[PDB]
RNA sequence: UUACU
């Protein structure tokens, strides 16, 4: 299940303007990978909230992990306001990747 | 101390005066930048 | 002499099919318009079967092309105005630098976060969709997951 | 193991700077950013040639 | 009150740092008893 | 980035190849200018340097061979003429699009059209709506 | 007949508002140029066998 | 007051056609909704 | 009732005001609507002031060469104007004053473009201008409305902003190498010998046109700037061998002067002369 | 008729919509069936 | 009157020292343009630190790949300023104080004026505030000149036109200015399709210290027109740049090194 | 005899 947290959240697009142009490609379709599609029209971000989902089990692996070894209240809570600190930066500048 | 703000006196007379004037140009709000992040942003929540 | 002319005027293009070859190289739906000169102006078709059988006698016997694909692709992105580094640091949020308790997590992140170079940045964003040709690798990141 | 000068070692730091020490263009509003409020930015598409 | 004890608890922050929002909350609920009694009798009047 | 010392690189200092042209116009200037015996310890510290700890020892004691710390005095008649004269390096600087004037004819509310200021008030008029509350 | 648009003191002033930039031109607004994608064939006049 | 009043507004009226100029209510979708003679006031009805 | 405005338009320049914003647009063949009494309006505490530095400068025997100058328009009338406050000052100080008529740059640097050693005498400037001496910067107008070819004034009303604001940023590098440098034949130069040697008043009062000649006029705390009872481009219309060089330098003119000085009101130069306490 | 016909879209308001037929739906005053606590707040913003 | 100041290596150098009133109306200048100091970082250091956190800007970017590293001195920056220089930093002034709301300052009030719209005919009465009726009194009225009574001549006076720097906006006039021009350029530039490839810029006004980063030919393609365009605002940049050299505040650092300026330091004068 | 950050 953590594992699942490495998935791409992209799409595969195929090349039409490399074919109309008759550009040499090593393969029958040329098929490159865009990282995340794009996102007009949206209040959310739905490639930003998909880190929205990842941190909210990062800071339970994190949290499942310190209560085991019996460590304060502070030195944990200051470990997740810095968890949802990448929240709001990655809010911000998934606009512009998007 | 970021959302609070000096009170300066002319605008305090603006707000009041603004509630019984007839309104012609459609107001429109300050955009306010938060983030609703921590549970110290209900600042923003008290103020509405 | 004759070969020469029945592949140049048999191809059926002209110089108005090298627009085509434009709107790849620029941003995607893009415009152009014109000249429109017609059957006047002929051309040979960009040999789609040479440059690719080529390009693979190119990576074999001279690995480092993919050092001239790469710098082709890192200048698209510096001319892109896309991704420009910054001198403010925001990694931390307001005073959790200066806490006492989170000394043990800023020492993690400062660590690792004082390498990786900038603009690498740069750069890397071209590796997302350059060929590989030697096998890349990762920088050694030794820890031990104990904290 | 031909390395380019730095090309085949990828190192995964770099997804920090990118993350917090840069601004971008469609970052730099609203912003957000060092701009410090919401200038302009005026999107450059770079040319073919 | 209960909003913030929600989030709080749910995000296990402090005790300290419950415990001092929710005495600012009741700080707002003095000054809030202290001027109404000037808004419900001298501002009301100039309003109509 | 929050500066302790994390690494040692050797990184070839070679200065690019358009201030290699401001060193033929500048050591002209080097030749005719100075003393030949200070610009002869000057041209031992190009060819004799190693390291760069080694033009840091010169430079910082050719620096102290151009000054003695005193300050520059003299009656302030002579210096007005070289201090504080306006000069007008090239070129004019035009004027803004005056938008109201008062009574009096005279700038009150104005905006640039198309100079070396309507580059600097495409960055600088966004702030005018926050300055404004500050 | 001038009212008053066409004074220097007022035109200046409407311009620094609405900037004026295209200008009529009935053509084709030409701002890129194209090589040819391979210099193929020489191209000699008088052949020699 | 007056010219002090009349200068504020202060300069630009020649924008309206003033043909049949009536006083009606529009729908939020726009268009002119008829007089209607139970929630508009007895002076907007024929503008004179 | 009913006058035009060449008649009495002596006495309307000395005491008006046009109370409108600029381009007002009255010419020499508008004539009266109607006329009231008013108030006599009172003259600008802020800009009597910066005007009595030079009426303190010029009396007191400590301060050598005390100077005004006096920005404006091309066309604002002021030739005609402080020729007669030269008049009103000298007979009121029972001094020698000069002023050096505005253009006695351009005037002068046309003779003796050629010249290695020119005559920078006081008397040499003076007896030059004033018309028929052609100015150096309307020969360099004069040039350069030909490349982008015209002659016609109305012509000039169909070029248009950007397109003639071009044109202006070319009038500017012939203005700026007359400014940069303290040659022999500079801008810098005349208005220090012209002002040094002993055959000149003690009290040249110099006008300016374009604003940055600040570096180049010589030397003083009183810098002016005179608004007339004149739309200055209705007189360059007006002006009767006007064409359009005459048009183009007041906009090049307007574009180089803004109103950073002190607006002076032609009538508050002849009302601080009366108030000044003499000896 | 009077009833309340929800959009279903996620749109974020301007201040456009304010003369047109579109309201905020937070102010709605609806019990949603599942939503109990977010209405519940905005039975705070009630005047008084 | 000039007050008069000298420096260790500096020509013998004027200043103004006004009185409380021609400090008075520098003053609302001063306030607007100090809070773009909170606002934008590059907007920049002021020297608290004494330590290496004055430079610690500087010693992290010269110690990077494919940077090239300019520092530029305008060249006498007092003369430069003309008054329509000056006028850039006035725009900026008076833009945030219409949207203000500032009653009465000082010996002012907010009031109604008889204000010309350009484009209007006619006299139209908008509302003023004192910041603004204050500020634009000040910009229409500056005098400039200084004048210093001599024991030798009677009183000089300077030709006006330079930046009186004692004002009170003598570190924001040359603050605010350079950095709308070299900020404002990587608009411009990224106006009409080139790249920016600029990294912070630091600005003690006149000291200005910019960051590049890309190829050689990037970099400097964005370097020129950094000196072109104050070569075109009025202003003598007089030339430094290089691959590994950096100065700011009479600070050079070099190589990620300190390098130290002891002259500077007299001891004994 | 003497300025501001
Ligand atoms: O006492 C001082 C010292 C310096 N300054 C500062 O001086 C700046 C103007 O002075 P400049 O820095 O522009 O002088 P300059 O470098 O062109 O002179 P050279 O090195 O070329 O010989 C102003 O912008 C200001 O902030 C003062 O205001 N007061
Ligand atoms: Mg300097
Ligand atoms: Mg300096």
């Amino acid at each position: 299940a953590i594992m699942r947290l490495f998935t791409p959240q992209g799409f595969l697009r195929t090349d039409d303007l490399a074919i109309a142009a008759n550009f040499p490609r090593a393969s029958r379709n040329p098929q490159t990978y865009i990282p995340y599609t794009n996102q007009r029209g949206t209040v959310t971000n739905e490639f930003a909230s998909r880190f929205r989902t990842i941190v909210a089990t990062l800071a339970n692996v994190v949290n499942e992990r310190a209560v085991q070894d019996d460590m304060q209240k502070a030195t944990r809570s200051c470990t997740k306001q810095w968890l949802r600190h990448l929240e709001t930066q990655f809010d911000n500048i998934a606009v512009a990747h998007t | 101390k970021a959302r609070a703000s000096e009170a300066d006196i002319s605008s305090i007379h603006l707000a009041i005066a603004r509630e019984v004037s007839p309104m012609f140009n459609v107001h429109e709000l300050k955009k306010i930048a938060e983030s609703f992040e921590d549970p110290s942003s209900i600042v923003v929540v008290l103020e509405f | 002499l004759n070969i020469n002319l029945r592949a140049l005027m048999e191809a059926n293009v002209t110089a108005d099919d090298r627009i085509k070859a434009l709107q790849a190289h620029s941003m995607i739906s893009t415009q152009f318009h014109g000249p429109n000169q017609g059957a006047l102006r002929p051309e040979l078709a960009f040999d789609h079967d040479h440059i690719i059988r080529c390009l693979m006698l190119a990576a074999a016997n001279y690995p480092r092309l993919e050092g001239i694909i790469v710098q082709i692709n890192t200048g698209y992105v510096a001319s892109a105005n896309v991704i420009r580094p910054v001198s403010e640091k925001r990694y931390f949020p307001e005073n959790l630098e200066q806490n006492q308790s989170a000394a043990r997590l800023v020492s993690a992140v400062k660590a690792r976060a004082s390498e990786a170079d900038i603009s690498s940045i740069h750069l890397a964003i071209a590796r997302e969709v350059s060929p590989m040709f030697n096998v890349h690798e990762l920088k050694k990141i030794a820890e031990s997951f104990e904290d | 193991g031909e390395t380019v000068d730095g090309l085949t070692i990828i190192d995964t730091s770099i997804v920090w700077p990118i993350l917090c020490q840069c601004t971008y263009p469609l970052v730099r509003q609203s912003g957000k950013g060092v701009d410090a409020v919401s200038i302009m930015e005026e999107i450059v598409y770079p040319d073919p040639s | 009150a209960n909003v913030v004890n929600e989030r709080a608890v749910q995000d296990d922050m402090q005790k300290a740092t419950r415990s001092c929002t929710k005495q600012w909350l009741r700080h707002l609920e003095t000054q809030f008893d202290n001027i109404a009694v000037a808004h419900t009798d001298h501002l009301s009047v100039v309003y109509a | 980035q929050f500066n302790e010392v994390i690494g040692h690189r050797t990184k070839s200092t070679s200065e690019p190849h358009f201030v290699s042209s401001t060193f033929i116009s500048l050591r002209a200037k080097r030749a005719e200018l100075l003393y030949p015996e200070f610009n002869a310890y000057i041209n031992r510290a190009i060819q004799l340097s190693k390291t760069q700890n080694d033009v840091a020892n010169y430079y910082a004691a050719c620096r102290a061979m151009t000054n003695d710390g005193t300050f520059l005095a003299t009656l302030t008649e002579l210096s007005l003429d070289a201090a504080v004269f306006p000069r007008i390096e090239q070129h004019l600087v035009t004027r803004p699009a005056v938008l109201m004037s008062n009574t009096r004819h005279e700038s009150l509310k104005q905006k640039y059209t198309n100079g070396v200021g309507s580059i600097a008030q495409s960055y600088l008029s966004s702030f005018t709506d926050e300055i404004a509350k500050r | 007949v001038q009212s008053r648009t066409d004074v220097f003191n007022e035109q200046f002033a409407n311009e620094a508002l609405h900037p004026m930039t295209k200008v009529i031109f009935n053509g084709l607004d030409v701002n890129t140029e194209v090589q040819p994608l391979s210099d193929d064939f020489k191209q000699i006049s008088d052949p020699k066998g | 007051y007056g010219k002090l009043t009349l200068r504020f507004l202060g300069t630009l009226t020649r924008s309206l056609k003033m043909q049949n100029a009536q006083i009606r209510r529009i729908r939020p979708d726009g268009t002119v909704l008829r007089y209607d003679d139970q929630i508009d006031i007895e002076a907007f009805r024929w503008s004179r | 009732v009913g006058d035009d405005y060449l008649k009495e338009y002596k006495k309307l320049l000395f005491y008006g005001v046009i109370t409108d914003a600029i381009p007002s647009g009255i010419s020499t063949r508008s004539t009266i609507m109607k006329i009231s009494p008013h108030k006599m309006m009172n003259p600008s505490g802020g800009a009597l002031a910066v005007l009595s530095k030079f009426l303190e400068a010029v009396v007191s025997t400590n301060v050598i060469n005390a100077t005004l100058v006096v920005y404006a328009e091309k066309g604002a009338g002021k030739t005609s104007f402080l020729s007669t406050y030269a008049e009103q000052l000298s007979l009121a100080s029972g001094q020698v004053v000069g002023h050096l008529s505005s253009d006695a740059y351009g005037r002068w640097l046309a003779k003796t473009k050629d010249i290695e050693e020119p005559s920078f005498a006081y008397d040499y400037v003076l007896s030059l201008d004033t018309d028929d001496n052609e100015s150096y910067y309307e020969q360099k107008a004069s040039e350069l409305l030909m490349s982008h070819g015209i002659s016609e004034v109305a012509q000039y009303e169909l070029l248009s902003v950007r397109k003639k604001i071009k044109m202006m940023d070319e009038m500017n590098e012939v203005l700026i190498a007359q400014l940069e440098n303290a040659d022999t034949h500079s801008e810098r130069n005349f208005y220090y010998m012209v002002s040094t040697g002993k055959t000149t008043p003690r009290i040249l009062i110099v006008e300016g046109h374009f604003n940055a000649q600040d570096a180049t006029i010589a030397r003083t705390d009183t810098t002016v700037l005179l608004r007339t009872i004149n739309d200055t481009t209705q007189a360059m219309r007006d002006r009767q061998r006007g064409g359009v060089v005459q048009l183009f330098l007041r906009d090049t003119y307007y574009r180089l002067l803004p109103a950073l000085h002190t607006t002076v009101y032609p009538f508050e130069m002849l009302e601080s002369i009366k108030r000044w306490k003499w000896v | 008729a009077g009833e309340f016909e929800f959009s279903g879209r996620n749109e974020k308001w301007d201040q456009s919509l304010y003369l047109s037929e579109h309201f905020p739906a937070l102010f709605s005053d609806v019990p949603l069936a599942g939503a109990n606590t977010i209405i519940a707040i905005m039975r705070l913003f009630t005047p008084q | 009157k000039l007050v008069e100041r000298q420096q260790s290596d500096r020509r013998q150098r004027a200043i103004s020292g006004l009185d409380n009133d021609r400090l008075f109306l520098s003053f609302m200048p001063y306030t607007i343009g100090k809070q773009i100091y909170e606002l934008n970082d590059n907007a920049a250091q002021g020297k608290q630190a004494g330590n290496a956190f004055d430079i610690g800007e500087m010693l992290y970017w010269t110690s990077q790949r494919n940077v090239l590293l300019s520092s530029i001195d305008v060249a006498g920056m007092d003369a430069s300023v003309t008054t329509n220089t000056k006028d850039i930093y006035n725009t900026f002034v008076l833009d945030v104080a219409s949207k203000c709301t500032v009653p009465r300052f000082g010996p002012y009030y907010a009031k109604n004026m008889e204000v010309f719209e350009a484009g209007n005919r006619q006299s139209q009465v908008r509302y003023v505030n004192a910041a603004w009726q204050a500020c634009a009194l000040e910009a229409a009225n500056s005098q400039t000149s200084t004048s210093y009574e001599s024991e030798i001549f009677g009183q000089v006076k300077n030709a006006e036109g330079t930046y009186p720097s004692g004002r009170a906006d003598t570190s924001t006039h040359h603050t605010v200015l350079l950095q709308g021009l070299v900020r404002g350029n990587e608009l411009k530039r990224a106006s009409d399709g080139k790249n920016s490839c600029l990294a912070t810029i630091k600005i003690l006004g006149d000291d200005i210290m910019e960051i590049f980063q890309g190829s050689e030919s990037d970099t400097y393609d964005h370097a020129v027109s950094n000196a072109s365009i104050l070569n075109e605002s009025g202003f003598a940049t007089t030339a430094e740049l290089s691959q590994n050299s950096i100065v700011l505040l009479q600070q050079l650092v070099v190589n990620g090194t300190f390098w130290g300026f002891a002259d500077r330091i007299s001891l004994w004068t």
